[PDB]
């Protein structure tokens, strides 16, 4: 059975990276900052992805069955949904924070302080938090609240177009264009030509990398689901488990992008590798 | 010049003030430091923390 | 030196309503907290109202509660206490009295020169008592004043909140000593305090004819604050 | 020639010197401290946290009771800490923004504040008025104004650019002598117990001890390699302690005339921002620039627990003098009481 | 809460303690500080006040509001003590302006004026205490330096000169560019101007000059430069 060895390494990684991200902030100062409360934030919630969301797929990937029973898969697919949204949202808030820093003469106004961080970080992470409710929202999807199938524990909501298209707008769709919007202006804010001539080269390979990145890991799964809304022969429990497990990826890449490119972190990775 | 005669015999005056001291061997200087970091040895609340029945800092 | 001058005392029928008026000169007043204190004629003087700085917190007597009013004016720097339905029982001279509250600081240390609101037609705090009520005093002896008190006022800190006012004959009463052993500013040091727990002690030594006056014990732990009877020392 | 005369004299002065020096160097201190019973890890932990700063703490200094704590900040304020119930006592604003040093006076009543303005200046606390107010201004200097420690009521020490220390009559306002003799910028200042004699490291590596009332240079110690910023006397004032950006403490001795003990970390390349004793002289607090605080052993030379508490430099620190706790203030505008 | 009566109150007045730090903090923390210099007499106080009035040893310091930011120009340098200790205050400092008069060319003590004033420039742009902070640059008085090209040469004292005889615009370029090389292997990003009385705009760039300065330590940041 290679994919339990191949998969395995992936969650038992994604917490050690996003867990060595988090003991070299939360340990050592000088990191003690503004921004690494976002880098903070977005290696937390993808440390819940490693932790409580990986673990059940990989049951899936071996059993042929939610052999844990239902209120086991609720709270999975809370944990989940709650996990993926924050990181997605914690990206996002990091995203327009640059888009600020970077277009604007200051965050003048006072805004560039460690509260208001905090608190932007507790808004994104709240208004993820109310993935909560659906899941538990059988009450609102009642035609099929009878229905159980063996080869998903059915996340109670997935025939429902019309909620799952506002989901991915207001979810992944609205946040990845502003997204791309935020990070376009500050490449054109970028190219000043007054480091000479390779400081345009160095922000795109930074900023393509970021935004690439997400955009691939996010893409396949959300316009996947939105295709489900209606197509009733994709098989798609397959794609599905392919597909978040390409999202699942972008949570364990996250350390190797954001928080490695802020302060190098070389001292710190080298002494406290051994967590 | 006149003011670099000065700033010299001033450098002179405090070399000889200087001299005319009567050392004390460093190893008797050690033991009396060494002494006194003894004698106030149990009265130091940063080397012999106190009880917290009398801790005005909890 | 800091002024305090009152005034509004006027003369009213029962049941009426008044105004008073605290106007100070020589400090910052935006600073500190007032109190008003009261005197009935052949009494001791008696709390009456509370105002802390920027007017955070007010508290008042039981006896008054829901009945007087009190106000800051800062950029003025002007203190009003407004009476609705006063009774007889407020015929009496008031002492707008200053005070501020850090750490070594000397609470209700000057005071108003008083203003006279003459007006014709509890439980569950402490209580201070007087031994005595005069001593006779052959002016250069050495005396002293025992108070007593139903709580001890020694809080667990440390601090004991008891104070001694001083009243001469036709002047307001002024600050002798301050947590039961600190003597405040201008006071010869003659007077001492002494004893502890529920038992405390204004000991004078060598006493000058200027000394001979009335003498109160200020408990200050509960803001239902309660002062003693008070001794009135005679010259023999 | 008169100048080369004088220099040559000064120069057989200097050997006379070092032979003496040599003479009476009959051991080290870690060849007798050897055998010393070690302190032992010892971890003192954050008590209370004093906050309401907003930029950089640059200095503090508690006051002789031990409770009170006055601190000064890039802030243009002056804050008066009870450092018991952390409730501030008093909040000064100054009429120049640019202090560098405070000072609390031993008998409470005035705090004195200078920096850039090149004066300065005696703010009394014990007044009828409640408020906090200068009573005088004392200017004379020329250079910027490091480190000013009182004696008395009246008289005050103040160190400055001048490469000068002055020792001014508060009352009168001039000052009745001026300590000369410094080539740098006299960084810091410390003050015996007995206050019979006080002391001052320059930036020129070098540290004076001078004599209040006599005015003219003890003696004077090298051995540091760069600027003295920090210094604080042994608690019986017989011996002496300093901080430089090589990296180092040392302690000299005050009888010895030269060099004791050294304390150094090798992986630590920045400087030190101040140093102090405990009430037994047992151990050397010393801050650093690398945002921790160490706490030598100060007889060993060997310890390494370490106050990590702040999220940027720690600049000034100091122990009551009753020796119940230390306290440490940073660039992160806090000021951290540890026991 | 066992706090007794007079501890109550103490709690109290520092929070009003801490209502007053918080007010005077509502303008403190959008400051900037950003060090003034300059050697030789040539009038940087003068600059200052010029500013101040074009729109609304010892210390001056000039507020300018500017586009709903306050910077706060502190002008000190009079002093002739080792700055190096004393300059620990401004360890971290937005920008440093250095006023530079360029009437000061064939004018002397016994040696002309902008050979000390360079040297000083230099010396302060490569202090290690100042490597976070971009350096702004002010030319003044340029009016009189076209009066005294119709008598001076700058060949009569600087020989590395090249250029017409009176070609005032070679003679601003020039001389910036001589203050742009001692710009050390460093890339620091050394700012320039010409400035004069009319010269309403200056004011504007010295924020746009920060602009640039703070964008360039978030890019630092990020690892985008
Ligand atoms: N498999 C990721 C679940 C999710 C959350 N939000 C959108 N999709």
């Amino acid at each position: 059975m290679p994919l339990v060895v191949v998969l395995s390494t992936i969650c038992l990684v994604t917490v050690g990276l996003n867990l060595l991200v988090l003991y070299a902030v939360r340990s050592e100062r000088k990191l003690h900052t503004v921004g690494n409360l976002y880098i903070v934030s977005l290696s937390v919630a993808d440390l819940i992805v490693g932790a409580v969301v990986m673990p059940m797929n990989i049951l899936y990937l071996l059993m042929s069955k939610w052999s844990l029973g239902r209120p086991l898969c609720l709270f999975w697919l809370s944990m989940d949904y709650v996990a993926s949204t924050a990181s997605i949202f914690s990206v996002f808030i990091l995203c327009i924070d640059r888009y600020r820093s970077v277009q604007q003469p200051l965050r003048y106004l006072k805004y560039r302080t460690k509260t208001r961080a905090s608190a932007t970080i507790l808004g994104a992470w709240f208004l993820s938090f109310l993935w909560v409710i659906p899941i538990l929202g059988w009450n609102h999807f009642m035609q099929q609240t009878s229905v159980r199938r063996e080869d998903k524990c059915e996340t109670d909501f997935y025939d429902v177009t019309w909620f799952k298209v506002m989901t991915a707008i207001i979810n992944f769709y609205l946040p990845t264009l502003l997204m791309l919007w935020f990070y376009a202006k500050i490449y054109k804010a970028v190219r000043q030509h007054c480091l000479h001539m390779n400081r345009e080269r160095k922000a795109a390979k930074q900023l393509g990398f970021i935004m690439a990145a997400f955009i691939l890991c996010w893409i396949p799964y959300f316009i996947f689901f939105m295709v489900i809304a209606f197509c009733k022969n994709c098989c798609n429990e397959h794609l599905h488990m392919f597909t978040i497990w390409l999202g699942y990826i972008n949570s364990t890449l996250n350390p190797l992008i954001y928080p490695l490119c802020n302060e190098n972190f070389k001292k710190t990775f080298k002494r406290i590798l051994h967590i | 010049n006149t003011a670099s005669i000065a700033q010299a015999r001033k450098l002179v005056e405090q070399l000889k003030m200087e001299a005319n001291i009567d050392r004390i061997k460093v190893s008797k200087a050690a033991a009396d430091l060494m002494a006194y970091c003894e004698a106030h040895a149990k009265e130091d609340p940063l080397l012999t923390p106190v009880p917290a029945s009398e801790n005005p800092f909890r | 030196d800091v002024q305090l001058v009152e005034s509004g005392g006027g003369l009213v029928q029962p049941g009426g309503s008044r105004k008073l008026s605290c106007s100070a000169s020589g400090f910052a007043f935006s600073s500190f907290g007032m109190h008003w204190v009261r005197q009935a004629p052949e009494k001791g003087l008696e709390w009456v109202a509370y105002i802390s700085s920027g007017s955070g917190t007010i508290y008042y007597a039981d006896t008054v509660k829901g009945r007087f009013t009190i106000s800051r004016d800062d950029p003025k720097n002007t203190l009003f206490l407004q009476m609705t339905s006063l009774r007889s029982e407020d015929t009496a001279m008031y002492y707008c009295v200053r005070s501020i509250y850090y750490y070594g600081s000397s609470p209700f240390d000057f005071w108003g020169q008083g203003t006279t609101l003459t007006v014709s037609s509890g439980g569950s705090d402490i209580v201070m008592t007087q031994a005595t009520s005069s001593v006779p005093v052959t002016p250069g002896e050495s005396v002293s004043i025992s108070c007593r008190s139903s709580k001890s006022l020694l809080h667990s800190n440390g601090n004991t909140y008891l104070y001694w006012f001083l009243q001469r004959p036709g002047q307001s009463p002024q600050l002798l000593i301050y947590r039961m052993s600190n003597l405040a500013s201008g006071v010869p040091d003659r007077f001492s305090g002494s004893g502890s727990g529920t038992a405390f002690t204004l000991t004078i030594s060598r006493l000058e004819a200027e000394d001979v006056g009335v003498y109160y014990c200020m408990q200050h732990l509960e803001y239902p604050l309660t002062f003693g009877a008070g001794t009135k020392l005679e010259l023999k | 020639s008169e100048l080369d005369q004088l220099r040559q004299e000064a120069e057989q002065l200097k050997n006379q010197i070092r032979d003496a020096r040599k003479a009476c160097a009959d051991a080290t201190l870690s060849q007798i401290t050897n055998n010393i019973d070690p302190v032992g890890r010892i971890q003192m932990r954050t008590r209370r946290t004093l906050r309401g700063h907003l930029a950089k703490i640059y200095a503090m200094h508690w006051g002789t009771d031990s409770r009170l704590l006055v601190s000064a900040s890039q802030d243009g304020k002056l804050i008066i800490w009870d450092s018991y119930t952390t409730n501030k006592v008093h909040a000064i604003p100054l009429r120049s923004s640019w202090v560098m040093t405070c000072a609390y006076a031993p008998s409470g009543n005035y705090v004195a504040c200078g920096g850039l303005d090149n004066i300065c200046s005696i703010y009394n606390l014990k007044t009828r008025e409640g408020n906090v107010r200068v009573s005088r201004e004392l200017a004379g200097h020329t250079g910027y104004l490091s480190c000013c420690r009182f004696l008395d009521d009246n008289q005050i020490v103040t160190s400055s650019g001048d490469t000068t220390c002055a020792l001014w009559d508060i009352e009168t306002g001039q000052q009745t002598t001026t300590f000369t003799g410094h080539t740098g910028d006299v960084m810091s200042l410390s003050l015996a117990p007995d206050t019979r004699l006080f002391v001052s490291g320059a930036c020129d590596a070098s540290a004076k001890l001078w004599d209040v009332r006599e005015g003219m240079c003890r003696q004077t110690f090298t051995g540091h390699e760069s600027d003295i910023n920090a210094i604080c006397f042994f608690p019986n004032g017989n011996a002496f302690a300093t901080g430089s950006d090589d990296a180092t403490c040392r302690l000299f001795d005050l009888r010895a005339d030269q060099e004791l003990m050294t304390y150094s970390h090798d992986n630590i390349i920045c400087g030190i921002t101040s140093v102090s004793f405990s009430k037994s002289g047992r151990l050397l607090l010393a801050g650093y620039d690398d945002f921790n605080c160490n706490v030598w052993d100060a007889l060993k030379a060997d310890r390494a627990g370490v106050l990590a508490g702040h999220d940027n430099r720690v600049s000034c620190l100091g122990v009551t003098d009753d020796g119940m706790a230390v306290a440490t203030g940073s660039w992160d505008s806090f000021l951290k009481i540890w026991n | 809460c066992t706090l007794s009566a007079e501890d109550k109150a103490a709690v109290e007045r520092s929070k009003m303690i801490d209502r007053n730090l918080r007010e005077d903090g509502e303008k403190a923390r959008r400051e900037l500080k950003l060090l003034l210099l300059g050697t030789g007499e040539s009038g940087k106080s003068t600059f200052i006040k010029q500013m101040r009035i074009i729109h609304g040893t010892g210390i001056i310091e000039y507020p300018f509001d500017l586009q709903s930011v306050i910077f706060r120009m502190v002008d000190v340098g009079g002093q002739r003590s080792e700055r190096r200790k004393w300059i620990h205050c401004f360890e971290n400092v937005t920008s440093i302006m250095f006023l530079v008069a360029l009437s000061e060319y064939d004018q002397v003590d016994n040696e002309n004026r902008m050979e000390e004033s360079k040297a000083l420039f230099r010396t302060i742009i490569t202090y290690p205490w100042f490597q976070n902070s971009s350096v702004i640059l002010f030319l003044n008085k340029k009016d009189l330096l076209e009066e005294k090209i119709m008598y001076s040469h700058l060949v009569d004292y600087f020989p590395e000169y090249d250029g017409p005889q009176r070609d005032a615009q070679a003679a601003r370029e020039f001389i910036l560019k001589m203050f742009v090389d001692l710009n050390p292997d460093s890339d620091k990003i050394l700012y320039s101007h010409f400035t004069c009385a009319t010269d309403t705009e200056n004011i504007r760039f010295v924020f746009a000059a920060v602009k640039d300065t703070i964008l360039q330590l978030n890019l630092k940041e990020y690892n985008l430069v």
